[PDB]
């Protein structure tokens, strides 16, 4: 059934599962019409589908297009998601299909579901934990190959940079949600921390800086902190 | 007008016929039910004093055979049987007449309860639901369980009801996804009505026969089956006119038959109020709305 802080290390077995986000999928700006009632403009969105033990991260772009001239958005923003996840999976080997896929939101489980019932041997899990991933169109690559994109397009990042190299996929993961944990509760503050030190570059290939294993230390407490505070700054205490 | 007749009645027991129940007690002189309407199916059921667990009876049609009622003391309950020699018959059930040893089916010339919970339940579908070839007669229980259920086990003492599942790719068609799981009218319309039961009588007639078991033997798989077909129809955007006029009319007559004490076990909250009030059906089962607000407006 559900994934939450007791089957947490499930996550990093050698049994395949995705993550699946569909909270930026369908991304809109609200604004004022000229006869001052509101209307809303679609900006483009992706899908985060991300695999928790490797990094390997599924960015499946959602252009404006794909809204036009549908009803109900919200609705069927959630469908898409489902549509778009079963091609995936659809379109990688065997060997490399999951045996599981969580949903981050309980209302992707019916849409994901459907779409997958030809895939009755894979799992469609909810989550209780409360998982950073909105936050990913806070990371400056990500965020930039969306905004571009003029059509359809599937991007393959690794959201761990080279990290596994030298840590485990559950410090891997660990990581991962406290920088999106952070970048989602002051983004501006996060990224300040991030990027301070105009010596500690963004490879090309990378998402984050090529921070030495002291230098993670440091970061990951500031990030710490940043959160712990804006907790306060939030309710006072 | 028709006769089951009663061989004897060795066990106290609590004896239903349609609607109608009666108390007869432990070596009561009982011979029997007589004055039954021609027609119609009809269910004979029973309920021991001893052990109100497992209600169990029998569907039956007085049109295809003269059938009796005798306990059998090795099985422990009352069993249905076939009469083949209708002289015999009609001479038993002439004597027990005379002796005034049968009760009366109490059928008022106003009453059309019976008609409406049953008109279009027919034996020969019942028979196909419940399979047991050798008698023209049909048992069912409490305890029995249907064929859907089983897949989530005897397959003999099934209730072979049609298997309704909204996340099945009979459902669903591939690349209709969305479609179809929100508008269920191609899964009604085209797979169900046209495929399986070939027209709304049939469909009507399980519906009404699983409602009927759910209400008579608490028969829990029963009454999946019976929420199941409503939600169908209820969900799906395109339904015929005269199916809905009819469905709102076998609804009003079921809730208006479903004891006051047993709704909260029968009736399922989701499936009623998502078809009142959110389904594309919503406002099209006026009279089941109506008596449903006033009578168990607690469950909405
Ligand atoms: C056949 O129905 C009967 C038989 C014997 C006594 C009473 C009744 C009628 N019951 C009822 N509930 O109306």
């Amino acid at each position: 059934g559900a994934m939450n802080s007791s089957n947490y290390a499930e996550l990093f077995n050698n049994d395949i599962k995705l993550f699946v986000d569909d909270t930026n999928v369908y991304r809109v700006t609200v604004h004022k019409t000229f006869e001052g009632n509101v209307a809303t403009k679609a900006i483009n969105g992706c899908i985060f589908t991300l695999n928790p033990k490797t990094g390997h991260l599924f960015l499946k772009i959602i252009h404006t297009s794909v809204w036009a001239g549908q009803k109900r958005l919200s609705q069927l923003a959630k469908w898409k998601t489902a549509e778009e996840v079963s091609a995936l999976v659809r379109s990688l080997p065997k060997e490399e299909q999951p045996k599981q896929i969580i949903v981050t939101r309980k209302a992707m489980l019916d849409p994901l579901e459907v779409h997958m019932l030809d895939f009755p041997n894979i799992a469609i899990r909810p989550t209780e934990l409360r998982l950073p991933f909105s936050a990913a169109m806070s990371i400056d690559k990500l965020s930039d190959v969306v905004m571009k994109a003029t059509e359809p397009q599937m991007v393959l990042f690794n959201i761990y940079d080279d990290w596994l190299d030298r840590i485990s996929s559950y410090t891997a993961f660990s990581r991962l949600t406290l920088l999106l944990r952070a970048l989602k509760t002051n983004e501006e503050s996060a990224k300040m921390i991030l990027l301070s030190d105009p010596t500690i570059t963004i490879k090309s290939y990378h998402l984050w800086p090529s921070f030495t294993d002291e230098q993670w230390i440091t970061i990951e407490s500031q990030m710490r902190d940043l959160i712990l505070t804006e907790y306060g700054r939030k309710y006072n205490v | 007008m028709n006769t089951v007749p009663f061989t004897s009645a060795p066990i106290e027991v609590t004896i239903g016929i349609d609607q109608y129940s009666f108390n007869v007690k432990e070596n009561q002189p009982f011979h029997g039910i007589k004055d039954i309407p021609i027609g119609h199916v009809h269910v004979i059921h029973f309920q021991h004093a001893d052990n109100s667990s497992m209600r169990y009876g029998y569907w039956f049609d007085c049109r295809m055979g003269n059938f009796y009622i005798q306990y059998d003391p090795k099985d422990g309950l009352y069993k249905m049987m076939e009469e083949r020699d209708g002289a015999k018959f009609e001479n038993i059930v002439h004597n027990f007449k005379e002796r005034q040893m049968m009760v009366s089916y109490p059928k008022i010339d106003e009453d059309d309860t019976w008609y409406n919970l049953t008109e279009f339940v027919q034996m020969d579908k019942i028979r196909k639901i419940v399979r047991k070839d050798e008698n023209q007669f049909s048992y069912v229980d409490s305890s029995m369980t249907t064929v859907q259920e089983n897949e989530l086990s005897d397959p003999a003492h099934s209730l072979n009801y049609t298997v309704i599942n909204f996340k099945s790719r009979e459902a669903i068609r591939p690349g209709h996804e969305m479609e179809d799981f929100l508008d269920k009218s191609y899964y009604l319309n085209t797979v169900m009505l046209q495929g399986i039961f070939k027209n709304s009588s049939n469909y009507f007639g399980e519906l009404q026969f699983a409602f009927l078991n759910a209400m008579f033997f608490g028969n829990y798989g029963s009454s999946l089956q019976w929420h199941a077909m409503i939600e169908l129809i209820c969900s799906s955007a395109t339904v015929p006119k005269h199916m809905l006029d009819k469905l709102d009319e076998i609804l009003y007559y079921q809730i208006k038959t479903l004891p006051e004490q047993y709704s909260d076990i029968l009736l399922n909250e989701r499936v009623w109020n998502i078809c009142l009030y959110s389904s594309f059906q919503k406002n099209s089962l006026h009279n089941t709305e109506k008596i449903m607000e006033n009578k168990y407006p607690e469950l909405l």
